[PDB]
């Protein structure tokens, strides 16, 4: 039967989402929850630890901006539209040469590690944990999305099929 | 010999250094310029002419400390009136306040801009270490330059130059002694500095201090500025006894082996006899015994591991002015024949002790006068679990209630060494307690 | 040196601003005629606090002269002390005190705001000692409240790296109801503190308490309530640049007005006074300066925060006394109030003291209290509204000049926040 394949593929694409998404959920709903004075803590810093400094720089590259500059990407989180942006995100519009830079310089990285960095800030804890899970499930989105393209057209074949 | 080169930072640092220069100056009967009408008279140095003549002299006059101010106020003090050719105005140093009782701040935030000018005369400084010895420096601990810059500056002279003894003068409240529940939080890193960093501090208590200048000096209106007055005359006379008079003239380096005679800074608390209003409005010469007595009266002994306990390692009595040998070891032997002190059960000995033999000639003016006998004391106590105990304590009652680490990260610091240095305090309270109950 | 230029909005706004002038400028030296009358050391430095110098000692104003309309820019330069110094620093174009919000934020907002940002955006970076801006800002019409509120955030969007302070002159805070206001009002309270630093409050009913009782006049003039206020603000920015180890600039003073930030509002009171103003004995000693600081019946803002929680204290004083004595006398009266400035933190005042006493007084000082439990303020704006909120038959003038409804959504929003916050607070 038709639908074996099709099942088949469909729960392969949700069986690789589901280790990420609980982390991905969690990450929001830790950044909105955040109150108001932490972002005064991770932002009022002259001289930043270095590890806030790898946090701030990769959720605002992840996010939106081109700035490793500590004036500019300190304010970026008291932006009217942060929280806009982060829930319409589009994790798929990431381009793929850019993805590996960013798991190259922040992913892989020693002081980027999530016991280092709360250790340096639980302030910068919530999003450098966004950063961590969003960048992540970039990458296994665009790992499963030959075999979801491939679900797209089965799915497309299989009521094509049916309307025969 | 002579005495040695002395670095004043912080506000409290140069009026200290100010008034122990006045004492200086004063018995000297030194001359605002020139040029002076005496063969010769000692006072800083023994020499007069051309003035300061300070060990260092010449052309327009080389000094012999570093004083660094956030007011021209005292540069214009010192230039309009008298000690205008004691120093030099390129090494009278005064530059801006902009202030904020933070760690983070003196090591980060004004400590990154301010450095390389200030630097730049540490390194000539550390070039011509002038009385050979090592570095007095006047602290400056308690705030955000005191924290932050001090423990910058504590590493810096330890790792480049850790050669010279660092002696530190310290103005600070044992733990939880200051109203301030906020006080612990920028001092617990500079606490864990001091732990690698400082075999030498001899530690005022600020409060202890306020308490003698209300109630056994019986002074009406007490101010910063008579405070540090008076914390100069205890700064004077210790280091103007052993300059190189009639005394022993025990060297820094002796001194510190004798204070530090195993791993860790052995740091005393210190006092002073003569803070008492018959004093102030003159009274009798005194007998070594009689100026004992007037050093052990309430109030100028501690009450901090309770007045005759803790534990005692030993208190080194100081006797600067003239002596006679029966009385000043009668006047050791008596305490410990009473035998109302406790000492540690392995060392009841107690044989450490200065004994000096030149008077305070100063004029009448000020809280000093001239004397025949006097003191100063350092007390050691084993039983000091106590200090730490109340750090990790004082810092948790605030903690404990409501969370209040985020502004001194906000200046720029990391999260989890404020709470690992207190965790250090917390493990330093048993072994403290453990030699606190000897063997 | 410290350079402050001072930007003044709204009539009431520049009134106070106007009083400050005529006594700053006496206190440091300079005259009517601009010339010098000094010969103190803060009649010589200190002094370009406010100023500048020129043209055989005669002193140009680094806090420029402006206003809207010309015959209020003549009373300004008519003085005393605005006759100081050649034209080129009196400015003035336009017009304000406008109506209605929506229209005030939008169209008229539109106009005005362009005039007066291009004065600051060619003084602003002329300005290189500049160690701040001051900012007397009242809520007059439309043009006080809405144009004021894209005022404030126009302005913090050009200059968010620049130190600023807000003093405001509110009419007595959310008294007895309003009709289509409390959306409007949340909405301008929800632009007021994200377009806000460092925020003054003074209440014009607390003056007039003070009028009847502590003064004993039965006139209660608004001139003088400012000039007052003026002594006393003259009493604090003078003092902290003084000589003295309890004075203390820029950060130290951040972290204690604010030891928890999400932006609170700071409340003024009174210090050692009987009277001012009238009467011979006018007070002086550590009792007396004391004695209204642990009162209630002085400070700003009718929204009564002292039952709920005490909250921190910002004490500056200004004459000769014993440190000591003050400290015996302040551990007196924190432990007639104890633990209830919070429970997380016992005692909760901080001083800055200097020697040197003030003008023709021998001694006086300022309190400076912060806003803990406040709830019941919010609660009154939202319970005012009800009975219009039903019969609404007006907000209709205020959606038709532009105004979305669902901003007013995220106000009430807002307003529901802040009731938690205050309660959150004082717990």
């Amino acid at each position: 039967k038709q639908q074996e394949v099709i099942a088949d593929k469909q729960m392969s694409v949700k069986e690789d989402l589901d280790k990420v998404e609980p982390a991905v959920i969690e990450a929001q709903n830790a950044v909105k929850s955040i109150k108001k004075q932490h972002l005064v803590e991770v932002r009022s810093m002259a001289n930043p630890p270095a590890a806030v400094k790898l946090a701030l720089e990769s959720i605002c590259l992840l996010l939106g901006e081109s700035t490793t500059d500590w004036k500019q990407i300190r304010s970026i989180i008291m932006r009217e539209n942060f929280i806009p942006t982060i829930v319409n995100f589009s994790a798929e519009e990431i381009s793929d040469a850019i993805r590996e830079k960013m798991k190259k310089n922040y992913m892989s990285n020693p002081s980027y590690n999530y016991e280092i960095v709360n250790r340096a800030s639980l302030a910068c804890g919530p999003m450098v944990k966004w950063a961590i899970a969003q960048l992540n499930y970039a990458d296994m989105l665009k790992r499963v999305e030959p075999l979801r393209n491939e679900l797209q057209k089965l799915e497309d074949d299989a009521k094509d099929n049916q309307q025969k | 010999m002579r005495e040695c080169i002395s670095i004043h930072v912080g506000q409290a640092g140069v009026q200290i250094g100010n008034a122990c220069w006045e004492l200086y100056c004063l018995e000297h009967g030194i001359q605002p310029d020139g040029q002076m009408p005496s063969d010769k008279t000692i006072g800083g140095g023994d020499d007069s002419f051309n003035t300061f003549f300070s060990e260092t002299g010449a052309g327009k006059h080389v000094p012999r400390a570093v004083f660094v101010d956030l007011e021209p106020t005292v540069i214009d003090e010192v230039r309009t009136g008298t000690y205008r050719q004691l120093f030099h105005p390129e090494q009278l140093i005064t530059g801006k306040e902009d202030a904020a009782n933070n760690y983070a701040r003196g090591h980060y935030t004004i400590g990154k801009e301010i450095i390389d000018l200030v630097l730049d005369r540490i390194r000539k400084l550390a070039d011509q270490c002038t009385g050979l010895q090592g570095f007095s420096v006047f602290h400056s601990f308690g705030g955000g330059t005191g924290s932050g810059f001090t423990s910058l500056l504590m590493e810096r002279l330890s790792v480049d130059y850790g050669k010279k003894s660092k002696l530190e003068f310290s103005i600070y409240p044992a733990p939880q002694v200051s109203t301030a529940v906020v006080e612990p939080y920028n001092s617990i890193l500079t606490t864990h500095t001091t732990l690698e960093h400082s075999d030498c501090a001899f530690m005022v208590d600020n409060e202890a201090i306020y308490d003698i200048c209300r109630r056994n000096l019986d002074i009406e209106r007490p101010t910063y500025t008579n405070l540090n007055r008076l914390i100069g005359q205890i700064v004077s006379s210790i280091t103007a006894s052993l300059r190189f008079d009639g005394a022993l003239n025990v060297d820094l380096t002796e001194f510190q082996t004798n204070l530090v005679p195993y791993p860790r800074g052995h740091f005393p608390l210190a006092t002073y006899a003569p803070v008492i209003s018959a004093e102030k409005a003159y009274h009798e010469q005194l007998s070594v015994a009689e100026i004992t007595n007037a050093c052990f009266e309430p109030a100028n002994q501690m009450v901090k591991c309770d007045p005759r306990h803790g534990k005692y390692m030993a208190c080194c009595l100081l006797y600067r002015g003239d002596v006679v040998p029966k009385d000043v070891n009668a006047a050791i032997a008596t305490i410990k024949t009473k035998r109302t002190i406790q000492f540690v059960d392995w060392c009841p000995t107690g044989f450490k002790v200065g004994i000096n033999y030149e008077p305070p000639t100063v004029v009448p003016g000020g809280d000093l006068a001239k004397v025949q006998r006097a003191v100063c004391m350092l007390s050691n106590t084993t039983a000091i679990a106590e200090a730490w105990a109340r750090l990790d304590h004082k810092f948790d009652l605030m903690y404990a209630k409501r969370a209040f680490v985020h502004w001194y990260v906000g200046e720029g610091m990391e999260e989890g060494e404020f709470s690992e240095a207190r965790e250090d305090m917390a493990a330093l309270e048993k072994d403290y307690e453990e030699v606190g109950v000897d063997s | 040196m410290r350079e402050i230029v001072h930007i003044q909005a709204g009539q009431c706004g520049n009134q106070i601003g106007a009083k400050f002038w005529e006594v700053i400028s006496d206190e440091h030296g300079i005259d009517p005629t601009g010339s010098y009358h000094g010969d103190s050391d803060l009649q010589l430095e200190r002094i370009n606090v406010y100023y500048n110098e020129a043209a055989g000692n005669k002193y140009v104003p680094r806090a420029i002269l402006v206003d809207l309309e010309p015959g209020t820019m003549d009373s300004v330069r008519s003085g005393p002390f605005g006759q100081i110094f050649r034209p080129d620093n009196f400015v003035f174009g336009q017009s304000g005190a406008g109506n209605n919000w929506a229209k005030g934020h939008y169209t008229e907002g539109a106009e005005l705001v362009d005039s007066v940002l291009d004065v600051v955006r060619k003084e602003s970076e002329s300005c290189d000692c500049l160690q701040g801006f001051q900012l007397t800002h009242s809520l007059g019409g439309g043009t006080g409240s809405g144009m004021g509120t894209l005022l404030i955030s126009k302005i913090r969007e050009e200059y968010p790296d620049r130190i600023m302070n807000t003093f405001s002159v509110v009419p007595s805070p959310k008294v007895s109801d309003t009709v289509v206001e409390p959306y409007n009002a949340t909405l301008s309270v929800h632009q007021l503190v994200e377009n806000t630093d460092e925020t003054y409050c003074i209440d014009n009913e607390a003056l007039y308490d003070i009028c009847f009782r502590t003064l004993k006049l039965t006139t209660p003039t608004y001139g003088d309530l400012n000039h007052l206020v003026s002594a006393t603000m003259s009493g604090v920015t003078t003092c902290l640049r003084f000589p003295g180890q309890l004075n203390a600039d820029l950060r130290k003073l951040a972290v204690n007005m604010v030891p928890f930030p999400r932006l609170h509002f700071f409340m003024p009171g009174f210090a050692p006074l009987t009277s001012r103003g009238s009467q011979q004995y006018r007070a002086l000693t550590v009792p007396e300066l004391t004695q209204q600081m642990f009162d209630a019946k002085n400070m700003m803002a009718a929204c009564d925060p002292r039952h709920g929680r005490y909250l921190t204290v910002a004490a500056v004083f200004r004459g000769r006394m014993s440190m000591k004595e003050v400290d015996e006398q302040m551990l007196n009266v924190q432990n007639k109030n104890s633990s209830y400035f919070v429970e997380w933190i016992p005692n909760n005042v901080k001083t800055a003291v200097c020697d040197i006493p003030p003008r023709g007084l021998k001694m006086s000082a300022t309190f400076i209290g912060n806003s803990t439990a406040i709830q019941e303020l919010f609660k009154r704006i939202s319970e005012q509204f009800t009975a219009m909120f039903r019969r609404k038959a007006f907000l209709h003038w205020y959606t038709g000049e532009g105004m979305d409804e669902m901003e007013f959504t995220e106000a009430e929003s807002n307003m529901n926040d802040l009731v938690s916050e205050y309660q959150q607070y004082q717990d």
